[PDB]
DNA sequence: ACAGGATGTATATATGTGACACGTGCCTGGAGACTAGGGAGTAATCCCCTTGGCGGTTAAAACGCGGGGGACAGCGCGTACGTGCGTTTAAGCGGTGCTAGAGCTGTCTACGACCAATTGAGCGGCCTCGGCACCGGGATTCTCCAGGAT
DNA sequence: ATCCTGGAGAATCCCGGTGCCGAGGCCGCTCAATTGGTCGTAGACAGCTCTAGCACCGCTTAAACGCACGTACGCGCTGTCCCCCGCGTTTTAACCGCCAAGGGGATTACTCCCTAGTCTCCAGGCACGTGTCACATATATACATCCTGT
C-alpha cells in the first residue's frame, strides 16, 4: 500500500512529497509530480552507479570509491556536461597528457 | 532526542544491487551519491518553482517537472529521464 | 464631330496631332470646371477608356492659358515610359522629363533640365512611387507644385501608408487621383483617397463610417449622389460601341490524381514523409511540381512532358494554347507569382514558342522594348507573360486578342485591371477572358471572396462546374462571332459583367 | 652514475601525481593561511576540521584547474614552460578578475 | 604574515604536475600564491557572512559548501 | 480590461531628478533601469529565501535582506547599501 | 501617510511588500524587510543614475541613452563586477585597443 | 534566352552571416588581421550558441503551450546560460 | 593615388565600430538562420520580431566577447592575426565545449 | 644500432584491522478516509500580430588584382630550470586537560496574516514643444608621398 | 642611411537651420495601499550540558631548503613568400513599402475535480553493538624502461 511499490520505483515517493512540501517550491503540489521526481532521480542514480561499477570492475576493485565515481563522471560525456562544475573530494583528475608534451 | 537525517543511502544501495549485484559501495561514495542526488533534487525543484512562477500557476504538476528535467539534464539524459518519468506516471495513474 | 474638334482646338491650343473623343472632351471640360471652381476631383474611368488622354489635354490647356506651373506625375514605373511616349506623340512643343534612376542620375537630370526657380520651359516631371517617396523630403520639398496627378491611385488605399506621409510633407495646390477602379476591397479605404483629394470634405474616418434593407438602398443611393460631383465614371460598353466587347469564361479543371494525392498529403501532413497551410494548398493548386522540386532540392527542371502532364490545369492550358495557335491570335498570360511565370517560360522555351516576360526583375528599358516588340506587326510573338502587380498596371498591349489568368488575386480589382490590359482603344478583334481555376479546391473560395468584394463595387450548377471541359465545349467557347453559347456550361462559367457572383447570397 | 633527463622524471612525477589522488598541500600551513584570512575579515572565529579539509580540497581542485588552463596557454604559445603571463591570460579569459 | 609562504615550492610543483605542467618557471610560485589568496579570500568572506547570518562563532562545513556553490564550484563528499 | 504592469519608472525619474535635476532619461534607458532593478530585487529575494530555508526560519526579517545584500553586492556597494538600509529601518521603526 | 514618506524613501514600500508577498519567498515577512529592500534598491538606482548622468554630461548629451548606461556600468569596478555577465541591448563595448595593436 | 535550371538555390542560412559581418564584429571586438578559417569557425560557434539558446527557448515555449517564441522566453533562456539581456527584457 | 597602410584603416574601422554601437549583422539572414535552427528542433514555430532582435543582440554580444578573447590569445602568442587555434583555445578555457 | 647495468615498477603471498553490513527496539513520519473550496480544464470571440510575396533601389555584398607586412622555418646562445645529495626543520601522530561554544528544552510575548472599508497614487490617453538627427560647408587634423637637405 | 621638414589629398571636427518625432506635463479613475482589531504561533531569552575546538610538550622522520652543474629551452635576428588587406567594379540581396488571410495570444462565465488540512495508526527507517573480509603495508622478485659506449 506504498506509493513507491505502486509506481515500481525504489526511491521513496512520500519522502520526496514531504521534501517538496517543506521547500515550498509551490503552493499546491501535483499528484504525479513526486512520482516523476522519484523516477528521474532513480534513473540518474542508476546510470551513475552503473558507470561507477563498470569503472570499479575495470580496476579490479569490489567496492566503489570516489575515484571510480570521478572517473565514470569524467569519461561519460552527458554526465560530464551535467556535472562539469562539480569537484569530487578524493577523486583526483582524469589521467591525460598532451601529445606535444610527450616526446615523439 | 537526536535529529534523524533523511538520506537515500538504502535506496542507492538497492539501485546498485539491482544494476550490479556483486559490486559494493563504500561510505564516502555513498555520501557523494547522496549529495549528488540532493543537489539534483534541489536544482529541479527550484527550476519547477521558477517555471510555475513564470506561468502564474500555483500548482506544480508532472509537466513542470518534465520541463525542468528537459532544461537541466542535457540531451540523451533528459530524453531517457522524461521517458522513465512518463512510464512511472502512467503506471501510477493506471493502477 | 466637328463641334467636338473645334471645342478641343479652342480649349486646348497646344493639343495637336490627336483628336479628343466626345467623352474625352466632356471629361477634360469637367476637369477644367473643377480647376475653375478649385475643387479637386478623382477622375475615374474603365481601363479601356483613355485616362491619360483627358489628363494630358487638361495639362496642355493649363499650359496654354494663364501661367505655366510645375506639374508632377506620380505613377507606377511601367507606365511612366508610356506617359512620356504619349506626351511626345499627342502633345508637341511640351517638355517632360523622366525622374527615375540612380541617385547621381536623378540629381544630374534635375540640375540640368529643371532650374531652382520657375521657368517657361519647365518640363512636366514624371516619376515613380518609390522615387518620389524617397526624394520628397530631400529635393521635391524645395520646388512648389501647382498641379499634381497620381495615376493608379489604388496605391493610396491604406490611410497609414508611408506614401501619404511623404506626399503630405510635400506642398501641392491641386490633386487628381487617376484610378480605373476607385472602390476597393472592404470599405472606407476610398475615404483615404477622399481625405487626400478633399481634406475638409472627409476629415475623419468615423464620419465616412457614419455615412455608410430599405435604408441600405437609401444610404447607397445617398453615397452615390455624394460621390457624383467629385468622381466621374464611364464604362467601356455604354459610351462607345467601336470596341468589341469582352467575354469572361472561368475555365474549371478537375484536380488531377497526382494533385489529389498531394492534397491528401497536405491535409494529413505527410508530404515531407512521402519524399501556413493556405499558401501550401495554393502552391498545390498551381504547379505543385515546382513545390516538390524546391522541397526536394534538385537544381534541374523536371521533364517538360512530366511538367505538363503531371499536375495542374496544364493539360487544359495546352489545349487552350493549341486551339489559339490554330486561331492565330496573340495571347496575354497573367500570373500572381514569378515562379509560375518561370515554369511557363521554361516550358515555352522547351517547345520553342516565342515568349516575352515582364516582371519586377525586368528593368524599365527592357519593359519598354518588350512592349514595343509585342505591339509590333512583323513580330511573330503571340505568347506574352506578365505579372499582375507590375505588368498588369497601366500598359497598353492592344496587339493581343485574348488574355488568360492562371491565378486570381484576392482583390478582384487587380484581376480586372489585369484582364482589361488587352481590351483598350484600338482593339479590332473581340477579346476573350479565360480565367483558369482548378475545380473543387480553395481557388473556388478565393473566387467567392473576390466576387463578394465585387458585390460592393457593383452597388457602388456546382456539379456542372465540377466536370472537366471537353473538346466540343472548348470549340463552343473558342468562337468570337458572339461578341461582335449558354451562360453556364460543363466545366466553364460565364461571368456577368453587370452583377452576380459565385455566392449570390453574399452578392445581394 | 645514472642522471635522467629532465623529461622522463617530469613525466613519471606527472603520472604518479595523477594516479595518487590525495592531498598535495600540507594541512598545517593551509590551516594557518585560512585562519589568517578569516581573522582579516572578522576576529575570534573558530574553524571545524571538516570545513578546513573541504576548503583545502576546493583550493586544490581550483589550482589544478588553473594549472590545466595555464598549461593549455603555454602549449598554445609553443612554450613548454609556463609563465606568469599564461596565468594572467587564463584568469582573464575565465572571467576571474583580480 | 608568512602563512602565504606556507604554500611551499614543492607543493605548487606537485599541484602543477597533477595538472600536467612539465616545466615550471620561478615566477609562477608567487602568482599562484596570489591567486590562491584571492580565491580563499572570496570563499572565506562568503563563509564568514553565512556564519554571521546564523549568529554563530564557528565556521561550519555546510557554510563553506554554500559559499563554494555561490561561486559556481560545487563540492561533493564534504557536505554534511 | 488590460493588465497594468507595475514598473519603477516614476520612482527612477524621481531619483534621477533628485541626483541630477537637469539631466533627463530616455525610454530605452528607463526600461533598462527598470529591468536592472527588477533583476536585483529578484536576486536578493531568492538569496533571502535561500538563507531563510538554510536556517529553518519561515520568516524573513531585515537581517536576511542585509545578509543577502552583503552576499550579492561587492565591497563598498554592499557597505553603503547596508548603511542606507539600517538608516531607513531605524527611521521607520522610530517614527 | 504612505510608508515611503514615513521611511524617507522615494521607492514604494507597499509595492515591494506586495511583490515579496506574492513571490512567496517566505511564509511571513518582517516589517523592516520591505523598507530595507526599498532603501537598497533606491541607493543602487541612485548610484547607477549618477554615473549615467556623469557619462551623459561627458558626451554633452542631456538625455541618458543605453550607451551612457553601459559606459557608466563598465567604467566603475563595483557596478562592473555586479553586472559582469549583463549585456545591455543597443550598447557597444568600451572603447579600448591594445598597445601591441598600435 | 539563357538555358534555365531551377536557379539561385539559397545559400545556406549559416552562410547568411557574411564575411564583412564577421569582419565588423571582429573590429568591434578589437581584431586587426583576420585569418581565412576564422569566418567558418565563427559561423560554427554562432550556430552552436544559437542551437543552445533556441533549444532552451523552445522548451520554455512548449511549457507554456504557445506556438510563438516571445521575447521573455528568449530572455529567460539567455539568463539560464549566464548572459543577461536588460534591454529587450520585460 | 592615396593608398593607406593596412594598419591605419584597420584602426579607423575599429574606432568607428566601437563608437557606433549598433547591429552589425543583417537582420534577414540572421532571422533565416534562427528559423532554420528552430525548425531543426520543432516544426511550425512562429517567432516574435522582438525575440529575434534580442537573439541577434545576444549573439552579437557573445561573438564580440569571443573576438575579445581570441585577440587576447593571439596577442599572447605574439601574433597580430587571429587563427582558428586561438578561437579553440578561448572556447576551451571559457568552458564552452563543442 | 645493439648489448648490458642501475633504477623504478608490476606481481604473488602472509597477517593485521578498522570500516562495511546485518539483527534489533522503537518512534516519528508515512498512509487511509471524509470534506469544503479555490485552482484548474474548457467552449466561444476577437482583434492584434505573424506569415509570404511582389517592385525596386541602393548601399552593402562580391570577384579580381598588386604588393607589402606579418606568420613561420632555421640557427646561436647563455641563462634559467631541473636533477641528485647532505642537512635541517617543521608537518604529523600519540596523549592529556580545559572550557567556549553548539544544541534542546520550557515559557511566555510582541509581531505578522486576514478580513471589512476606503480614498488617494499610478497607470491609460492626446497634446505638445524642445532635445536630437540629417545636411551643406569652411576649417582643422592625420597620413601618404616623393622629394629635399646632410 | 637617416633625418628632418614640405605639400596635396582624404578624413575628421565645429558651426548654422530645421522639423520631427519621442520625451514631458494634465486628468478621471480604479484597484491597490492604509488604518483599526484579533490571534495563535514564530521568535527572543534564561539555563544545563557535553563535546568538540584550541593550546602544549616529546620523538620522529619525511619533507623542505641550499648549492654545483650542464643542458635543454626561451628568445633576438635574419630571408622569405604567401596570405591578408586597400581599392575600382558590379550585382545581388536587405529593406522599406503594401496587402489580404488567418493562426494564434487573452478574457471572461463556469464548474468540477484535484488538492490542502485534520484525527488516527503502524510499519519503514534510523540509532547502537558487533564480527568479519576487502584493502593497506612490508618483502622478495622477475621484468619493463632509460642513459651511455662500442
Ligand atoms: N483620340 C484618340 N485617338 C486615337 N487613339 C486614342 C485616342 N484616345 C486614346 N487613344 C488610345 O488609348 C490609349 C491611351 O489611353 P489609355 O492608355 O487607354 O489610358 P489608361 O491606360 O490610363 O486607361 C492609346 O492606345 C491611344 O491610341
Ligand atoms: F493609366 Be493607366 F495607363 F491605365
Amino acid at each position: 500500500v506504498s506509493k513507491s511499490m505502486k509506481a515500481g520505483l525504489q526511491f521513496p515517493v512520500g519522502r520526496i512529497t514531504r521534501f517538496l512540501k517543506k521547500g515550498r517550491y509551490a503552493q499546491r503540489l501535483g499528484g504525479g509530480a513526486p512520482v516523476y521526481m522519484a523516477a528521474v532521480l532513480e534513473y540518474l542514480a542508476a546510470e551513475v552507479l552503473e558507470l561507477a561499477g563498470n569503472a570499479a570492475r575495470d580496476n579490479k576493485k569490489s567496492r566503489i570509491i570516489p575515484r571510480h565515481l570521478l572517473l565514470a563522471i569524467r569519461n561519460d560525456e552527458e554526465l560530464g556536461k551535467l556535472l562539469s562544475g562539480v569537484t569530487i573530494a578524493h577523486g583526483g583528475v582524469l589521467p591525460n597528457i598532451n601529445s606535444v608534451l610527450l616526446p615523439k | 532526542s537526536k535529529k534523524n537525517v533523511e538520506t537515500y543511502k538504502i535506496y542507492i544501495f538497492k539501485v546498485l544491487k539491482q544494476v550490479h549485484p556483486d559490486i559494493g559501495i563504500s561510505s564516502k561514495a555513498m555520501g557523494i551519491m547522496n549529495s549528488f542526488i540532493n543537489d539534483i533534487f534541489e536544482k529541479l525543484a527550484g527550476e519547477s518553482s521558477k517555471l510555475a512562477r513564470y506561468n502564474k500557476k500555483p500548482t506544480i504538476t508532472s509537466r513542470e517537472i518534465q520541463t525542468a528535467v528537459r532544461l537541466v539534464l542535457p540531451g540523451e539524459l533528459a530524453k531517457h529521464a522524461v521517458s522513465e518519468g512518463t512510464k512511472a506516471v502512467t503506471k501510477f495513474t493506471s493502477s | 464631330e466637328e463641334t467636338v474638334i473645334k471645342l478641343q482646338n479652342e480649349l486646348c491650343p497646344l493639343l495637336t496631332g490627336g483628336q479628343l473623343k466626345s467623352y474625352q472632351l466632356k471629361g477634360v471640360k469637367w476637369l477644367i470646371s473643377l480647376w475653375q471652381n478649385g475643387l479637386n476631383g478623382i477622375l475615374a474611368d474603365q481601363m479601356g477608356l483613355g485616362k491619360t488622354i483627358q489628363t494630358i489635354g487638361f495639362l496642355s490647356h493649363l499650359k496654354g492659358n494663364g501661367l505655366d506651373g510645375p506639374y508632377l506625375v506620380i505613377a507606377p514605373l511601367s507606365t511612366l515610359s508610356n506617359w512620356f511616349n504619349e506626351i511626345a506623340r499627342f502633345t508637341p512643343s511640351i517638355n517632360a522629363i523622366i525622374y527615375h534612376g540612380d541617385k547621381n542620375q536623378r540629381d544630374e537630370l534635375r540640375r540640368k533640365h529643371m532650374p531652382k526657380t520657375v521657368g517657361p520651359k519647365f518640363p512636366i516631371v514624371i516619376t515613380s512611387y518609390e522615387v518620389a517617396m524617397n526624394d520628397a523630403k530631400r529635393i521635391l520639398r524645395h520646388y512648389p507644385w501647382k498641379y499634381v496627378v497620381i495615376d493608379e491611385g489604388h496605391r493610396l488605399k491604406n490611410h497609414k501608408c508611408k506614401l501619404l506621409r511623404e506626399l503630405k510633407h510635400l506642398k501641392m495646390d491641386n490633386k487628381l487621383l487617376l484610378t480605373g477602379t476607385p472602390l476597393q476591397n472592404n470599405l472606407s479605404e476610398l475615404w483615404s483617397l477622399l481625405n487626400f483629394i478633399l481634406p475638409d470634405i472627409f476629415t475623419s474616418h468615423d464620419e465616412f463610417e457614419s455615412w455608410f434593407e430599405k435604408r441600405r438602398a437609401q444610404v447607397v443611393s445617398k453615397l452615390h449622389g455624394i460621390l457624383r460631383p467629385f468622381i466621374l465614371r464611364r464604362m467601356k460598353c455604354d459610351v462607345e460601341l467601336s470596341l468589341p466587347r469582352k467575354k469572361e469564361i472561368i475555365m474549371y479543371a478537375t484536380m488531377t490524381d497526382h494533385q489529389k494525392k498531394f492534397q491528401e498529403h497536405l491535409v494529413n501532413n505527410t508530404l515531407e514523409a512521402h519524399l501556413n497551410l493556405v499558401i501550401q494548398l495554393r502552391k498545390n493548386c498551381n504547379h505543385p511540381d515546382l513545390l516538390q522540386g524546391q522541397i526536394d532540392g534538385s537544381y534541374l527542371y523536371p521533364p517538360v512532358e512530366e511538367i505538363v502532364g503531371q499536375c495542374g490545369k496544364f493539360r487544359l492550358l495546352e489545349r487552350l494554347l493549341v486551339r489559339l495557335f490554330a486561331n492565330n491570335h496573340k495571347v496575354l498570360i497573367f500570373s500572381q507569382w514569378t515562379k509560375l511565370l518561370d515554369i511557363m517560360d521554361y516550358y515555352f522555351s522547351e517547345k520553342g514558342f516565342e515568349v516575352c516576360r515582364i516582371d519586377g526583375s525586368v528593368k524599365l528599358d527592357e519593359r519598354r522594348r518588350q512592349i514595343k516588340d509585342f505591339s509590333d506587326e512583323k513580330s511573330s510573338c503571340s505568347i506574352f507573360l506578365l505579372s499582375t502587380r507590375a505588368g498588369g498596371l497601366g500598359i497598353n498591349l492592344t496587339a493581343a486578342d485574348t488574355c488568360i489568368l492562371y491565378d486570381s488575386d484576392w482583390n478582384p480589382q487587380m484581376d480586372l485591371q489585369a484582364m482589361d490590359r488587352c481590351h483598350r482603344i484600338g482593339q479590332t478583334k473581340p477579346v476573350h477572358v479565360y480565367r483558369l481555376s482548378t475545380a473543387q479546391s480553395i481557388e473556388t473560395r478565393v473566387l467567392k471572396r473576390a466576387y463578394s468584394k465585387l458585390k460592393l463595387e457593383h452597388v457602388v450548377e456546382d456539379k456542372l462546374i465540377q466536370t472537366d471541359i471537353s473538346d466540343a465545349d472548348l470549340d463552343r467557347l473558342l468562337d468570337r462571332s458572339d461578341l461582335t453559347f449558354p451562360v453556364k456550361g460543363p466545366g466553364w462559367e460565364v461571368v456577368l459583367p453587370s452583377s452576380g457572383g459565385m455566392l449570390s447570397s453574399l452578392n445581394s | 652514475p645514472h642522471r635522467f633527463r629532465p623529461g622522463t622524471v617530469a613525466l613519471r612525477e606527472i603520472r604518479k601525481y595523477q594516479k595518487s589522488t590525495e592531498l598535495l598541500i600540507r594541512k598545517l600551513p593551509f590551516q594557518r593561511l585560512v585562519r589568517e584570512i578569516a581573522q582579516d575579515f572578522k576576529t575570534d572565529l573558530r574553524f571545524q576540521s571538516s570545513a578546513v579539509a573541504a576548503l583545502q580540497e576546493a583550493a586544490e581542485a581550483y589550482l589544478v584547474g588553473l594549472f590545466e588552463d595555464t598549461n593549455l596557454c603555454a602549449i598554445h604559445a609553443k612554450r613548454v614552460t609556463i609563465m606568469p603571463k599564461d596565468i594572467q591570460l587564463a584568469r582573464r579569459i575565465r572571467g576571474e578578475r583580480a | 604574515r608568512d602563512n602565504i609562504q606556507g604554500i611551499t615550492k614543492p607543493a605548487i610543483r606537485r599541484l602543477a604536475r597533477r595538472g600536467g605542467v612539465k616545466r615550471i618557471s620561478g615566477l609562477i610560485y608567487e602568482e599562484t600564491r596570489g591567486v590562491l589568496k584571492i580565491f580563499l579570500e572570496n570563499v572565506i568572506r562568503d563563509a564568514v557572512t553565512y556564519t554571521e547570518h546564523a549568529r554563530r562563532k564557528t565556521v561550519t562545513a555546510m557554510d563553506v559548501v554554500y559559499a563554494l556553490k555561490r561561486q559556481g564550484r560545487t563540492l561533493y563528499g564534504f557536505g554534511g
